[PDB]
């Protein structure tokens, strides 16, 4: 059984970051926008887009 | 209303020997293609004395109008439910089975819980099931509600709901024949039909590594797999 | 009256490796066509610090001998379950399966919880299920334990509960022929027999809308559908 | 070691309008060939001021925070699960799937419960699943974990596993034929083959008293009944 390692995703509240490759056996990244849907949080990021 | 306080309502059935309860559920929405349910009822979550909040509720206990922090006071449908948003007159929760909606106080000497019968179903909008969107898998259309207080009312809308993805679909091209080595880890509905003037009219739900050979007349084929966005070929190389 | 005491007893499944729990269900009675349960716990219900209530219990969990409100002590099968009456060693509650009872503490320090998978069952004495009240058909006997004290054991007494009679029993009589137009929602047993010197002995379990034709010779027939004692028609189209 | 702290982790559905929650299980290890689980939780279970304890936990959030003694916080699959030992960041418990753990607290500002069910699939090295090796029946070598306290993680331990078998494997000998009158109390996998030139590779799961005849070479036959390494009889009336 594998163990998934997440180092922690780089999250910019009201910004963005492009993927930087790192050498791991099944290294995969994706850049994901949103993070938090609009009107869904109580101390969430202001930017939901 | 949202700022209006809970009140006694007809429902003379509780699980204890006290049954003088609120709750009758004015309206409920739960005929979504999500997993979440919006309830409009007296025994209001999202309302304390401060008006509309996201993590406090108010209730008539059977005769005691008060507010508390959510402790041993639980919403349920046919299973426990952990709320997602509270909006005054409206409760919003993730409640996976749906159907019956049960708001209850599991307090000491007076333990009231009302359940109201309703048809709250969560179903495909396409052919992939929804009943509790997780956070892993492809986002697909669904009905949902706004999940933050606007104090405007919570009413139906359409949003995006996660549904499970499956492993790599290994396609193998051959001449006038496309064998699809498919490897679900989870129930995928495999629908095929050709994108030619031939057809492959085969719906089947599949699980686990299998092969399925299909005809191609020289115009490929469409296969939708898991109701995930179609994998389609139009070649005679297919 | 009550000749019971709250104390620890061994339960093979608890929330910690600490299995020095009370609330350990010695016996359960569930031989009914109801939904209610008489539970015999090692912990005493119907005695709190102040004695007799209908919604407080007392216990010793080998770490605290105290009483609490049935709030801190919740019965569950997963979702809450509300007690109705207490008779010392015995509890009487509504908790629909009534063969799986998990009694657990959200009291003070340490989490003792006993779960019981008792040998008693709810069952029909007929040929088709009515073991728990449905919404289908009309009542047949059940057992519902006394909700006041009447010896430490709550006595079992007969009561009335809903019973299955098969959904939509459209009978149609015709010449020499009895068609039974059936439209169940669930597996119903259809038994027929002639009452005269005609035969027709036909047991079948059916699901989904179907028809079942029988001969008639002008000498009656009985059809029971979904657990009934004889329903009879005679000397014609029967 | 025991340097673990309480912290938040992303959950699919947890209380409040954000699931950046307490009591959220980051990872789970099901890397056993038993039924035991090593759990890695952001919120710490198993530690008060004592170091390694069996009955206190801590958690934090920002919206629904506090620490408690384990009591209002119940672990469940839907029934209790008992921890045995804590090694800081790692929790060790016996729980049946060993991949699905649902932890929730029914006290504090909201009623949060996180469930983890993300894969780390396993089954015993035999063919029957356990939640922890039972007393009943044959032993099988397997992997599991360390369960004694010693605080870093509870690393796999080559140590015994046990598979339950059914009560009566009544073998009946005849000339070149062995009928196995089997009397399941519980689902047993019966795999057979005759020993010798003749062989009868037949796997079947059975429940309830049945007979199953197999041909025999006259050189013996193997039947494993209820997950065993070969139980075999040799040339005789086999």
């Amino acid at each position: 059984k594998y163990k998934t390692k997440v180092p922690s995703p780089v999250v910019k509240c009201c910004g963005a970051t492009q993927c930087t490759s790192k050498p791991h056996p099944d290294y995969q990244c994706q850049v994901f926008t949103g993070v938090y849907p609009f009107m869904w949080g109580g101390a969430y990021c202001f930017c939901d887009t | 209303y949202k700022l209006a306080r809970p009140y006694i309502a007809d429902c003379p059935n509780c699980g204890h020997s006290r049954c003088d309860s609120p709750i009758a559920i004015e309206e409920v929405r739960g005929d979504a293609h999500a997993g979440v349910i919006r309830i409009q009822t007296s025994a209001m979550f999202g309302l304390k004395t401060d008006g509309v909040d996201l993590a406090y509720m108010s209730f008539m206990n059977g005769k005691t109008q008060k507010s508390i922090k959510i402790d041993n006071l639980h919403v349920r449908t046919s299973a426990p439910c952990s709320l997602v948003s509270h909006h005054g007159y409206y409760i919003l929760a993730q409640c996976p089975p749906g159907d019956t909606v049960t708001v209850g106080f599991h307090d000491g000497p007076n333990r009231h819980t009302c359940t109201v019968a309703h048809k709250v179903e969560f179903r495909p909008v396409g052919r992939e099931k929804y009943r509790h969107p997780p956070e892993h898998g492809v986002e697909l259309p669904c009905n949902r509600y706004t999940h933050k207080r606007a104090d405007v009312p919570f009413v139906p809308v359409k949003a995006k709901c996660i549904a499970t993805l499956a492993p790599e679909p290994l396609v193998e091209h051959k001449h006038r024949t496309l064998i699809l080595h498919l490897h679900p880890d989870h129930p995928t509905l495999l629908t095929t039909r050709s994108l030619g003037s031939d057809a492959n009219p085969t719906r089947q739900w599949i699980e686990r590594p299998t092969t399925v050979n299909f005809t191609v007349t020289g115009e490929g084929l469409e296969y939708t797999w898991g109701n995930h966005p179609p994998k389609r070929v139009w070649a005679q190389e297919s």
